[PDB]
């Protein structure tokens, strides 16, 4: 399983950015894919996921109304639309995958992407 | 269970690999270092996948562990886990653990993974009705009766087992994600009421009919049923056979040990879209 990340960048507070992640290789029929984020040195945390091949989503409390995750199941790609960005959203965002969403939440057993910088400035 | 006085790690944890795991978890310099009970009380998570662990003897002294990752070891007995009252997440894939009753008092356990353990008897899981996630893929299970008690499951994998009778799932309406590929399922009616499903996998069934006598003009009732009991039409039939609903028919001038047919049926239950696919094999008596 390999994860290809795209998007991210820098935007002024209140702006918008998008992230994309495509899974390739040996994917299961359905699987959990989304992002964690981490400020260097600080603790990683889940951001959003979606069950690719199903529909269920999950959002961190702090992003729940500003971010939306969607899928293009045929492309094995998920997308994160990040609106109303805050300074606190600056981090490296890592695409990450597990066959089962309830385990995805732990991080520990996931496949991990290389990370995309998201920077929100004043 | 407690150690009354600080004691070397290697005296508590008899397995050399697990002693090293404990040493690293605690950031100790050697397995001959002493550990205190308070240090053991402070262990809340152990990550020791693929670590050649043959025994977790000594783990009984870790009362506060909540997450245990032990995939890919050489475990054959989990008795030392029995009184880990705070355990919430347990991963034991790719071991040879069959003493599931050892878990019966783990009343905070929410997630249990036991894939590829050679398990047939899951009757001990009846004692874990609070389970939310259960992963039993790639075992040798036939009888899932006791799962009718696990009414808090939202995620359940039984893929790659030997299950034909899925009636015990019928009342498990909290199920959201249900993985049933590579079993012996011919009848989806048990799934009909699972209205909260979002993920359902029904690929690659092998449905094995009871043997019947070979005859030159063979007539075999189709028993593959959708969630409403309607018969699923075969798409491919061996030995030039044909379908005349409700029967598959063959002309077999010569004895052959079996005939078969293959079906494929898209199914929607709740929000879940599945592909119920399988081969029915009809063994023949000469």
């Amino acid at each position: 399983v390999k994860l290809e990340e795209s998007g991210g960048g820098s935007v002024q507070a209140g702006g918008s950015l998008r992230l994309s992640c495509a899974a390739s290789g040996h994917t299961y029929s359905t699987y959990c894919m989304g992002w964690f984020r981490q400020v260097p040195g600080k603790e990683r945390e889940g951001v959003a996921r979606i069950n690719v091949g199903g529909s269920s989503t999950w959002y961190a409390d702090s992003v729940r109304d500003r971010f939306t995750i969607s899928q293009d199941n045929a492309k094995n790609t998920v997308y994160l639309q990040m609106n109303s960005l805050k300074l606190e959203d600056t981090a490296i965002y890592y695409c990450t995958l597990h066959r089962f969403c309830n385990t995805w939440s732990l991080g520990t057993l996931n496949v991990w992407g290389q990370g995309t910088q998201v920077t929100v400035s004043s | 269970e407690t150690i009354t006085v600080p004691t070397p790690i290697k005296q508590i944890f008899s397995d050399d690999a697990f002693a090293e795991t404990i040493k690293d978890n605690l950031k100790k310099k050697s397995v001959t270092d002493a550990v205190t009970q308070n240090e053991l009380n402070s262990i809340d998570q152990i990550i020791a996948n693929n670590s050649d662990i043959k025994s977790v003897q000594g783990i009984q002294y870790l009362p506060n562990v909540t997450k245990l990752f032990l995939n890919g070891n050489k475990l054959t007995d989990i008795k030392p886990l029995a009184n880990l009252k705070n355990l919430g997440w347990l991963f034991l894939d790719e071991n040879k653990v069959k003493d599931l009753s050892s878990l019966k008092d783990l009343k905070k356990l929410k997630s249990l993974s036991l894939e590829h353990n050679g398990i047939s008897d899951i009757n001990g899981l009846v004692h874990l009705p609070q389970l939310e996630s259960l992963y039993l893929g790639n075992n040798k299970i036939t009888d899932i009766t006791v799962l009718s008690r696990l009414t808090k499951l939202d995620t359940l994998s039984l893929e790659d087992n030997q299950i034909s009778d899925i009636v015990p799932l019928a009342g498990l309406t909290k199920l959201q994600n249900l993985y049933l590929s590579k079993n012996h399922i011919s009848d989806l009616r048990a799934l009909a009421g699972l209205k909260n499903l979002d993920v359902l996998e029904l690929f690659s069934q092998e449905c094995l009919n009871k043997p019947i006598n070979h005859q030159s003009n063979l007539v075999v009732p189709n028993t593959v049923k959708n969630t409403d009991g309607s018969l699923v039409t075969p798409e491919i039939i061996s030995d030039d056979g044909d379908y005349e609903k409700p029967n598959v028919k063959w002309h077999l001038p010569e004895f052959t040990n079996e005939v078969s047919f293959i079906f494929y049926q898209p199914v929607t239950i709740g929000k879940a879209k599945a592909r119920f696919h399988g081969r029915v094999t009809q063994p023949l008596k000469e």
